[PDB]
């Protein structure tokens, strides 16, 4: 587990429907909201890698070997009895297993994506934004709609920002 | 001014089996196990026989119901329920071993065997447990050997038949055993009857025995029926006294098929690759909670209501 | 100033393996391999009934061992090692096949045939093999049929047992094979025997046969034992003249019970759900490694002593 | 694998014997011990998790007498049948616990790394990570300061100030 | 001034399968498949017997192309393709299950019955199509009774081996089926035949079925075969009236060793555990998808042509 | 998945023969080692499931006759039972190394970020990140610092006030 998603960020946005990682901002001409599409394909498409593997199984040809309508002989028919029910328990046990296995990953995954998207806007903001430790990053500048944007752009150049930042964050 | 980092929730969520969880919510999630069926035979692309009333054994043996079944081709072979074998009660050897090798194959042709009998011995018994055309009559493939004149010694006998063929040929015969001494009297004579059987890979005799018995289709009488397979170049050779029910033709299994036994009716505008008793299961998913007796290309079967998948993150509502 | 953080650890740790590596060592792991069973047979909570001496078979055709089990009801059956199934010495054709049906069961009831036969025929003959209070007697659901007149022809002789009932029975017959002409011709005199059987739904017939043997229980001669079901509403009609061994009773199986196949003593106070040869096994461990032939409800057999699962972080104790 | 357990922290603390996870302290007032309830009880639910799954739980009758003879080639189908399955689930037996093994120090690991990643964005300017999972707080903390920083509610404005002229003197 | 962290890649990087990518590049990996097995039967450390167009009932019976195999030890054994067992026509009951055994066996032992015959039988009798060396012979374990006097009834005769060993003893014998009443008659007599075999376990009778008048159809002379186990300390008996055709020698398996068939040429110098019909499967891999069928330790046969595990990390290259 | 392998290092590097794991060069005289102790976690690891794989076995004999007939309808439980255990195995034998692939994959992304996360913490209030993997040194750092720095025995307090003010200015 990687600690953002049901961990410090407290709870999932409802609101945003377009994607399933995104950015909120609040600035001087308002608040904003916006999805990340890169983060959200990254780990739609490994589910549905998944769901490819699940149905992608092809199959082996297989006759009767119970009478439905007839009487077997009764020895056979033991046999064939402990027979299948000792291939049904295992298919049993390998779907349960299989399927939470896939899900602790799945889940596990997800988070993954998130904390990723979370890193790569800190590691872009260096030193002119801190952390709050509740997912948002204060940012000790003035940052426009069009700045936001290039957060999420990745246009973001910290160097440009960096005097004024410095200046607030020691003040 | 401030930036936020967040993910999607939705307001009612899924939950999931984890390893270290059993009560997960996601965002999302489909089942893994099928738990629908088509309540049809779905036949579509095949060349399938629904055998109806008559039983694979009947096919062989020519029994009334089985006249529209007694050669063909198929790659699909449907059984049913109410499947009739014997109209002449009676018994086959291994019988279990033939409906399978029969619910295996791709069809049968049938070929005379060419029998001829001398002229005191009346070939054409018939019976009313065995009506044809409104009239009495027998199994179409076998012929029911009797004296012709009605009490005297069937002939000793001998009839070869020959595989000129390039395949095996499965040939089926009978021991009739009635079901009284005047009876037993009347169709063969008082003498002692002896039949015997062979091939390069058989040799067998067979006494018929008289024996009082429940009446079954109106008769106390039975038939045993014996089968062999007559490999290519193979001559079979009977030799009988009275008692034996003669092959007229022999069958020849051709290629492959499936065997299904069902419930479920028939449907040609339909594809299905997976068969069982209630019908067809067509899915992309891995495993099926319908049936534990499935035949074809089939999801396996696992004692699972559901196992849900999970298709999305930890759901976490605000 | 300053935090610090950090996580426990043992003085003990234990290892597990892992997909990475098979020496780890961890603060604590649990057992899933089961490696102890209880060596006795854990009946509480079971109706059970302990064959003893006493072989499945010899319930059916009603064997001396067997007197005390003739009928019952039980949801586990015991079969103990060398049971007696035989008196008179014999086998029964498909034997394996009606030795499971048995211990598939949870009860036989007997029904009597009422065979009768006529002034001829000698229904009560006994044999040293078998015995009651120190003295010849012979199965008790059956019964040997011999002439009355020592040498003179078994008379041709018809009995019809009559299913009834709303359930099939279970009908079980000897064929006598003497063990000379001598023996054979005394008994059912010097014609052909024939014997055959017709139900609705089975149809054989029967020689016996003379030949030098070995002794068993002192006899040269024996009896091939045959069944079949018969259905509700059925007849099944027994056409002989000498060599039939008769069903004076025929069986219904009740009910469905569990087998087990052990010499392990029973022990009432415990209970369980899985047995093997040597006892039981209580447990809540999804595998065991004390036997491939296991019965009930059971975890899987593997071929490992241990496999410890991990119930907690690598312990990395101070160096 | 996550950096901590057997990582970036140096050895476990034996004397921890009421948690899985905590914290240790020095100041003014000398130094103390004490876990952290609930990171502990996450790695500890989720063990019983697995335990759970482990212990859920089809009955078979006998298909071989231990007492008579059993006909050769049945037999031997039923010999290869039974290998055949104890193959299968000696594998699986033998998979499970390898990777559920594998899971779990990982997951520990993990909940650890959680923890400090916790308190590291709590102290927010007013610490430094020294590499070994100790932050070196540039104020004074007295014993009323540490309990709040383990009780996440330290607010590092009250001495932001301060921390930050030490951290650049 | 700087310090950057990172890691290798390589020029050609091999594709794998992950739970979410089907296409994952690596810079290394390694098959778990193995695909490529031994044209040879690799036998070095293996006491072994290649029997060559010798079959294994035949070891049991003495058909000549059996000679050198009549007895033996080995801890492996080997079934050809064509082997054969029977030098008269003829076939023996449950032979799949005796097959079997010989091959799970360790080894032979033949012991002789004992058996001794009065003056009215003659045992020496050959045939033509059983030739050894040039001439006339019979299976070398049995011996084929008929009346001394042409015509004449064959005597009631007893014969009982005993097994006097701790272990059991395999005994085979054989049923003479003549090709007419009048061969039939002239070897045995006109009295009805009769042989029985009764031990304390087993009891067992056989009449010989007398075929047909033309020599080539299916009704001929033929020698069909029987066989069970005799327990330490118990005895066996014949009773029999013409058409047994007795046992000279019982067998002894002995230990227990690999069976294996196949028509792969034998290497001695490379060592092996598991076998196939073409040769050999040496790989430490898990899998293999040379067949479905091997005897020995072998890796679990599967469906798929190769399963490439990663080796490495992804491959980045620029 | 961690940051790091495809991820915020845009790509490898071929020319790193010398291991999986490195570090390269800038400064005056300045321009590539290998990380010995990082390579060698990850070969450790991966020869950990070589060892598993490899693990071998059942002695089976033949239930099926390849040279004769067998019986119609114990042939047919013998080829149902058999394809049925081919199916478990091929549908194992793709688990296993879908899964542990994915494993191999993330285990060695971890273990790139391990040693990144090390030289961070190593640097304290030295350097700054780049986001592309590099860490950008605000003193001069010739051959036997960078040299401490792969080493493990860089001190961070012996440059950090001249690397503050280089940094705040
Ligand atoms: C199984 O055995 C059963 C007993 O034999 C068979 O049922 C018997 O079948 C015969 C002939 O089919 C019937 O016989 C006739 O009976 C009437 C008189 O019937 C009334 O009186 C009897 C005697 O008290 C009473 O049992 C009946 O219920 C009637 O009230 C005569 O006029 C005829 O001449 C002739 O004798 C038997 O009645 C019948 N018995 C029973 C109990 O039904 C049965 O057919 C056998 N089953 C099979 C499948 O073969
Ligand atoms: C096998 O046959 C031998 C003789 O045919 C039987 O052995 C004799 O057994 C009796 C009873 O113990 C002894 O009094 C004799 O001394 C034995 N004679 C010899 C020479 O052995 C033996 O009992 C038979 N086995 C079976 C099982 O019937
Ligand atoms: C075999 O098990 C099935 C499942 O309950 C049951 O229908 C059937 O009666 C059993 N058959 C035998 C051999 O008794
Ligand atoms: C729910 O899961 C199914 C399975 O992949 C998918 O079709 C669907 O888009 C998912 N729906 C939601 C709520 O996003
Ligand atoms: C079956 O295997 C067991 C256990 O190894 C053995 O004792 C018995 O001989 C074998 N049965 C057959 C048919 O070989
Ligand atoms: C079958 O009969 C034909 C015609 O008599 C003959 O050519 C052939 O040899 C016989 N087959 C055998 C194997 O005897
Ligand atoms: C069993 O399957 C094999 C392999 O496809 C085949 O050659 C043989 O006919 C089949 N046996 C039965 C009983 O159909």
């Amino acid at each position: 587990l990687f600690g953002a998603i049901a961990g410090f960020l407290e709870n999932g946005w409802e609101g945003m429907v377009d994607g399933w990682y995104g950015f909120r901002h609040q600035n001087a001409q308002g608040t904003g909201q916006a999805a990340d599409y890169k983060s959200t394909q990254a780990a739609i498409d490994q589910i549905t890698g998944k769901l490819n593997r699940l149905v992608e199984k092809t199959n082996t040809e297989f006759e009767s070997i119970e009478s439905e309508f007839s009487e077997i002989e009764h020895q056979i028919g033991n046999v064939i009895n402990w027979t299948k029910d000792s291939i049904t328990d295992i298919w049993t046990y390998q779907a349960e297993l299989l399927v939470a296995m896939e899900n602790q990953h799945t889940i596990d995954m997800a988070d993954s994506e998130m904390l990723n998207l979370y890193e790569r806007v800190r590691k872009q903001l260096r030193q002119n934004a801190e952390e709050d430790g509740k997912g948002c990053f204060e940012i000790y500048h003035a940052c426009d709609d069009s700045c936001m944007e290039s957060i999420r752009n990745n246009t973001y150049d910290h160097s440009q920002y960096r005097e004024e930042a410095l200046l607030n964050r020691l003040n | 001014d401030k930036i936020c980092l967040g993910h999607h929730a939705v307001a009612n969520g899924t939950i999931v089996k984890t390893l270290t969880n059993e009560q997960e919510e996601v965002t999302n999630a489909t089942e893994t196990v099928e738990s629908t069926g088509i309540n049809r035979l779905c036949m579509k692309g095949r060349k399938h026989k629904d055998l109806g009333n008559c039983h694979p054994i009947g096919m062989l043996i020519g029994t009334p119901a089985c006249d529209l079944h007694l050669t063909g081709m198929w790659d699909t072979l449907i059984e049913r329920e109410n499947a009739i074998a014997y109209c002449y009660p009676g018994a086959t050897v291994n019988v279990e071993a033939l409906r399978q090798k029969i619910m295996e194959s791709g069809g049968i042709n049938k070929i005379s065997t060419g029998f001829t009998y001398g002229s005191s011995i009346n070939s054409a018994g018939t019976t009313r447990a065995c009506m044809r055309n409104g009239g009495n009559s027998f199994y179409a493939e076998l012929k029911w050997l009797v004296s012709k004149s009605k009490g005297q010694n069937f002939p000793q006998t001998t009839n070869t038949y020959r595989n000129t063929d390039t395949a095996e040929h499965l040939i089926m015969w009978g021991i009739h055993h009635p079901s009284s001494t005047q009876e037993k009297n009347t169709l063969y004579g008082t003498q002692s009857l002896s039949i015997s059987v062979g091939s390069s890979t058989y040799r067998n005799n067979f006494v018929p025995v008289v024996g009082a018995r429940p009446q079954v289709n109106g008769l106390s009488s039975r038939i045993d029926f014996h089968w062999t397979l007559v490999q290519p170049g193979d001559n079979i050779t009977f030799s009988h006294n009275g008692g034996l029910i003669a092959p007229s033709r022999v069958s020849k299994l051709i290629g492959r098929g499936l065997g299904i036994q069902s419930d479920a009716p028939i449907d040609n505008n339909c594809e299905s690759k997976c068969f069982w008793r209630g019908g067809s299961i067509n899915t992309r998913l891995p495993f099926q909670n319908l049936s534990p007796r499935t035949v074809g290309q089939c999801p396996k079967y696992v004692n699972r209501r559901s196992l849900m998948l999970a298709t999305g993150m930890r759901n976490v509502p605000e």
